[PDB]
Parts: C-alpha cells; sequence; structure tokens
C-alpha cells in the first residue's frame, strides 16, 4: 500500500546500519550474501560481480 | 617517469618514427607497435606466439570466434565484460 513511516528521499536507499545511502555503495545480497559494492567473484564456470546493489552473474 | 627525447633505443627497443608516424619495434621480443597522427594503436606480432597470447587483442589462433578467453579463461559471448 501507500504506507506511513520514516523514509528518506528517493535518491537515498536504506542501508543496514540505520543510515540510508545512494545506490552506489548499496551492497548486493546474492544468495543472501552481503557483497560489498565492488566484488569480483567467480567459479571456473560462473562469473559474477556486484555493481550497484544488483549482482551481475554470467556463465 | 623521466620524459626522454626521441629517437630512443634502450634495452633492445628502438623507438623511432616512420613515414611521419611513431613506431616502437621489439624485434628481439617479436613485436612491432606504432601509432599514427590521429591515434590508432597497431600491433604486428610474430607467429611465435601462435595460440600462446591472450589479452585484449584476442589469441593468435586461426579462429575468430573463440578469441574472448578471459583472464581466467572463459569463452564469454560479450565483447564488453571481456
Ligand atoms: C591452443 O593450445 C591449447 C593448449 O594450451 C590447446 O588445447 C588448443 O587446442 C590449442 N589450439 C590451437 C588453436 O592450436
Ligand atoms: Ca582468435
Amino acid at each position: 500500500a501507500c504506507l506511513e513511516g520514516c523514509f528518506c528521499p528517493p535518491g537515498l536507499y536504506m542501508d543496514e546500519r540505520g543510515d540510508c545511502v545512494p545506490k552506489a555503495q548499496c551492497p548486493c545480497y546474492y544468495d543472501g550474501e552481503i557483497f560489498q559494492p565492488e566484488d569480483i567473484f567467480s567459479d571456473h564456470h560462473t562469473m559474477c560481480y556486484c555493481e550497484d546493489g544488483f549482482m551481475h552473474c554470467t556463465m | 617517469d623521466q620524459r626522454v627525447s626521441m629517437p630512443y633505443a634502450s634495452k633492445g627497443l628502438y623507438l623511432e618514427t616512420e613515414a611521419g608516424y611513431y613506431k616502437l619495434s621489439g624485434e628481439a621480443y617479436g613485436f612491432v607497435a606504432r601509432i599514427d597522427g590521429s591515434g590508432n594503436f597497431q600491433v604486428l606480432l610474430s607467429d611465435r606466439y601462435f595460440n600462446k597470447t591472450c589479452g585484449l587483442c584476442g589469441n593468435f589462433n586461426i579462429f575468430a570466434e573463440d578469441d574472448f578467453m578471459t583472464q581466467e579463461g572463459t569463452l564469454t559471448s560479450d565483447p564488453y565484460d571481456f
């Protein structure tokens, strides 16, 4: 719905530590795993990184 | 960091100009690089590295489809993340 509470402006997204942050350093939660904003990351066979809050995997 | 003049020939690398365009020859190490006035890198490389090298200019094999084998070694369809 259109709920009521404490938000912060749309340029800012909520971080775990009570602050909210722009999406630049907004970590990724791939598999739940809290990747830092720049994490290059891959098996032999997959290839994955965290860009901006989204986790870009490939194969 | 020390700006040197030109031509320049230290360590077996002759840094010369050819046809008004700058050249770097590494014939001992089996390559020739150059640049034009507009700025267009070119690398002539010896067949000694045939299916040896791997970088941004792809492998020196015959095939022209497989030459995105990443720093790990992964055939990636994308010409960008590679
Ligand atoms: C290139 O060398 C690899 C071994 O490093 C070999 O498996 C492959 O078949 C070779 N391909 C060509 C183009 O010779
Ligand atoms: Ca090739």
